[PDB]
RNA sequence: GCGAAACAGUACCGUGAGGGAAAGGUGAAAAGAACCCAGAGAUGGGAGUGAAAUAGAUUCUGAAACCAUAUGCCUACAACGUGUCAGAGCACAUUAAUGUGUGAUGGCGUGCGUUUUGAAGUAUGAGCCGGCGAGUUAUGAUAGCAAGCGUUAGUUAACCA
RNA sequence: UUCUCGCAGUCAGACAGUGGGGGAUAAGCUUCAUUGUCAAGAGGGGAAGAGCCCAGAUCAUUAAAUAAGGUCCCCAAAAUA
RNA sequence: UUGUGGUAGACGAGCGUUGUAUUGGAGUUGAAGUCAAAGCGUGAGCAUUGGUGGAUCCAAUACAAGUGAGAAUGCCGGCA
């Protein structure tokens, strides 16, 4: 800002009896090198407070909307060991499920190492825990693969 | 929208006219001369292009006025040097420069245009009854 | 068929160079040296060498004639100016300009080249209108 | 004094209209083929059929 | 011969195979409009119009005049406004008229 | 995030300058003066958009009067005899243009007399 | 953008505490131009290299005030905040548009900001041009609009994950 | 145009008619009331203007009839007694 | 049907710039900036081909701003 930068606080010219203007400190916004009158400061919260009930209602609405569409399916714990850390099996499964041009988002209540290790080298899909999924992530996928066991906690969560 | 109103395209066919000043009053003679020169009564007159006639006037010194203007109406001409005010009377102009009187009178009523100094040169006067435009073969008419 | 010659960074005022160029422009080459190297002007001496070099380039590097050629355009353009300072009375400060110039000359072999440039301009606008037509023909 | 309104390029052009230098008259020497000045000697010397300078 | 026709908001002089321009009448090109409001057909003087006198006319084209950006500027006061306008019109010729 | 306006400023200035075409002097290049010049030009255009409607009516009446001088009567009585009897909603402009075809306006001149 | 992208608290000013700059970019790679011509030389034109030399060391992109040269048009009797509306004549042919460029002639006319009872001003501010060049943000309150929750409602703050 | 509420700006007025005060029935003077205009509003008449007279300019049109004023010409329209 | 001169100033309806989010696309078969055109909108504006030029950019919807230049006897730089 104006006074933060280093610079002479002296008057470059006598105020009167001079051809030039009344300009004072040489670090004013008129001169070059700095002296911005208005500029962003490192203390701005940028927080957008929203009531909890509205957030819960929005989450329930997006769950209901995306659950009743013909792009989400159920996945159980059985094939989380058939699929290994290696992504070859994951790529074959993706090709079988014709999701090569989709952005399906995973949701599970176990967080197995085999699934997390895979799909980390691909940006189309990602795995997440129930406690960390958000509305934007829930709806940007346009398709979901949901674990059956998670449904109990889902209906408990309202 | 519009009919694209007809305007002249510099068609300058101009007749020659002679008027007998057998004792005409200066004002009416001047306005009639201005009317004849400007072609104001021409059927398709356009004030955007030059379209007029040539007027020859005879017996400049025979032109007479009315009332006591012979000793009341005065003409002043100015020269750019200070003190140069030529003051003349009606009779003096009638006897000394009567061609100048009618010339200036007909010049004054012309609109102050660039064509004003070009429209004026179409008039010509003579103190006597002898003219030099005979080669143009002019036709005369009275009271114009 | 132009075979012009250029010259850069000449220490001479543009106005005098333009004056002498206008004096010499529009003539042949034989009279050029006589009408140019016999005038008390500093810029004339440099233009003499410039015209000699132009004649040499025309006769050698492009295969032109030695008599049908004539000077076509002599101009003077403000070159890269350099600024210094000079003191004045009562400690005054002024910025003095040290002017420079750019001088080029042009030769021709025949009275045209006043229309060939116009021919190229016509070709350019013809290309523009042809492109416009071709774009319009994609409906 | 100084000007009170700036001079236009038209004004300076009309002022310098008289700047064009005259075409100096020349003459051909009678023995040294060259275009010299008028009433003046050429680089050889024979102002007429008579010399004055050595070589230059 | 010489005819005087009235259309849109103005009147026009009409000869054989002549064309002119009028305001739009929401009529497509192709239909032959029978202009009714005509006055002073040669050697006939009717006071408001000429009774049962019409001239048939085929529309030629629809056109838009050049842009005119009228600007009203109030001198030395805080005010500045711009406005542009185009006036559609129709070009039309004459083919036949009846006495 | 700082934003500097380079493109739109140039576009606006070039558009302003382009309207200043056919002028005299540096008024066709100095944007700060070209804008004032074209503003004054627009003001004059607006005023003359009614001045021309006045002047064309003036010239139409002048030429009609001039044409009537060859028949003996005056313009005022001609307008009267047009209006108070033999009513005619006829253009003064076309009554003037009727002189292009000779002797056709003379028919109306004769007929307007009851 | 740190005053400081390049041998910046340097060059520079001041005997002093001290004040305090400006400029970056060829080209994929120098392959940075053998040799010839003009010139004493710089240098330029040819040749060649390189996709391109309008990339040639003035080294990415190259608008404006600057001034040259030229096709097309006009002006040397003319009173001019210079343009508008008509209008020939002249030459041309476009994003086909009742087309374009110039303006012999006619009608009309006293800029822009600011501060002002009041501006063509004989008050004022501006040489032009190019860029930069001010109503935001933190924390509160009131009110309008909209939303969740709904009538023992509503809501979290600091804080932990 | 009365009423709660959001948010204002405005505190240098001038002129013409009308009635008075100051002034000497002098001011393009001042101080008031009052009717309008400008102020913050274009055009026409008055030759040229902020106040005078007609009056409300949304734009375009080369269309008609009037308002104040004017009609030999500039510069639009007329004559008759 | 009425109404649309208008500074301060209240108020609605809007265009442009940068970046993020995304769905679509263009891109040495040539994008940006930039030069010139005799086009399209009620507007701040926006198409088109032609030369320049060698890498990013465009449509549409929201979000957030160092976001719109004619002065400040303004500021540097260049030029009359």
């Amino acid at each position: 800002t104006k006074g933060e930068v280093r610079g002479g606080g002296k008057k470059p010219y006598k105020q009167k009896h001079t051809g030039k203007a009344r300009q004072g400190s040489t670090r004013n916004p008129h001169f070059v090198g700095g002296g911005i009158v208005f500029g962003p400061k490192p203390n701005r919260n940028y927080s957008l407070k929203l009531n909890k009930k509205a957030h819960t209602a929005a989450l329930h609405t997006v769950w209901s909307e995306k659950l009743a569409s013909d792009n989400t399916h159920l996945v159980d714990q059985n094939l989380f060991n058939k699929t290994e850390g290696k992504t070859k099996v994951m790529m074959q499964f993706l090709k079988s499920a014709k999701l090569l041009d989709k952005n399906v988002l995973f949701v599970v209540n176990t967080l197995n190492t085999n699934l997390e290790q895979s799909t980390s080298n691909i940006k189309n899909v990602q795995v997440k825990h129930l406690d960390k999924v958000s509305v934007r992530d829930l709806m940007l996928a346009n398709a979901l693969l949901v674990e059956k066991e998670v449904l109990k906690a889902l209906e408990g969560k309202f | 929208k519009t009919s694209m109103l007809t305007k002249e395209q510099a068609n300058k066919r101009r007749q020659w006219y002679i008027v007998d000043a057998a004792g005409l009053v200066l004002g009416k003679l001047a306005v009639k001369a201005a009317d004849l020169i400007r072609g104001k009564n021409k059927v398709d007159f356009t004030p955007n292009q030059d379209c007029g006639d040539y007027l020859i006037i005879i017996n400049s010194d025979q032109v007479v006025l009315t009332g006591n203007k012979k000793e009341n109406e005065f003409w002043y001409h100015h020269s750019q040097y200070i003190g140069g005010i030529k003051k003349v009377s009606g009779r003096d102009m009638l006897k000394k420069q009567s061609d100048k009187l009618v010339y200036n009178a007909v010049k004054g009523m012309l609109p102050d245009n660039r064509l004003s100094r070009r429209w004026i040169t179409k008039v010509h006067v003579f103190k006597g009854d002898k003219h030099n435009m005979e080669a143009q073969k002019p036709t005369t008419l009275n009271w114009s | 068929m132009i075979a012009f010659a250029k010259q850069f960074r000449v220490r001479i005022s543009p106005q005098k160079a333009r004056l002498v160029c206008q004096l010499i422009v529009g003539k042949k080459t034989a009279d050029a040296q006589n009408i140019l190297s016999n005038t008390p002007k500093k810029a004339a001496t440099l233009i003499a060498k410039l015209l000699n070099s132009a004649i040499a380039n025309a006769t050698n590097n492009h295969g032109m004639n030695g008599d049908a050629l004539y000077v076509f355009e002599c101009v003077a353009n403000q070159g890269p100016s350099m600024k210094r300072t000079i003191p004045r009375a009562k400690g005054s400060s002024n910025m003095i300009t040290k002017r420079s110039s750019n001088l080029v000359v042009k030769l021709s072999d025949n009275p045209n080249e006043r229309q060939e440039l116009i021919k190229q301009q016509k070709a350019l606008v013809k290309k523009r209108v042809e492109g416009q037509q071709k774009a319009k023909m994609a409906r | 004094a100084v000007q009170q309104r700036r001079s236009s390029k038209h004004r300076r052009d009309k002022r310098r209209s008289h700047d064009a230098l005259t075409a100096q008259a020349l003459s051909v020497c009678q023995k040294c083929g060259k275009k010299k000045l008028f009433h003046r000697v050429c680089s050889c010397g024979m102002y007429g059929d008579l010399r004055v300078k050595k070589a230059y | 011969m010489h005819a005087i026709v009235v259309c849109g908001s103005k009147q026009y002089l009409v000869h054989e195979n002549d064309t002119f321009f009028v305001e739009k009448l929401e009529a497509p090109v192709g239909k032959e409009i029978q202009l009714d409001k005509v006055l002073m057909l040669d050697e006939k003087i009717g006071a408001p119009y000429l009774e049962k006198a019409r001239v048939v006319c085929v529309v030629e084209k629809h056109g838009l005049q050049r842009k005119v950006n009228v600007i009203k500027h109030i001198s030395q006061k805080h005010h500045l406004k711009k406005y542009g306008h185009r006036q559609p019109y129709t070009k039309l010729k004459v083919v036949r008229f009846v006495h | 995030m700082r934003i500097k306006g380079g493109k739109q400023t140039r576009v606006r200035r070039k558009k302003w300058l382009k309207q200043a075409s056919g002028s005299f002097g540096t008024r066709h290049a100095s944007y700060k003066v070209a804008k004032q010049t074209v503003i004054q030009a627009a003001k004059y255009a607006y005023r003359d958009r009614r001045n021309k409607k006045r002047d064309f009516r003036s010239l139409w009446i002048l030429r009609l009067n001039a044409a009537l001088r060859e028949q003996g009567m005056t313009y005022s009585v001609f307008i009267n005899l047009l209006k108070k009897h033999n009513i005619e909603i006829n253009r003064k402009v076309l009554s003037e243009l009727a002189i292009k075809e000779p002797s056709k306006f003379n028919l109306i001149v004769q007929k307007v007399k009851s």
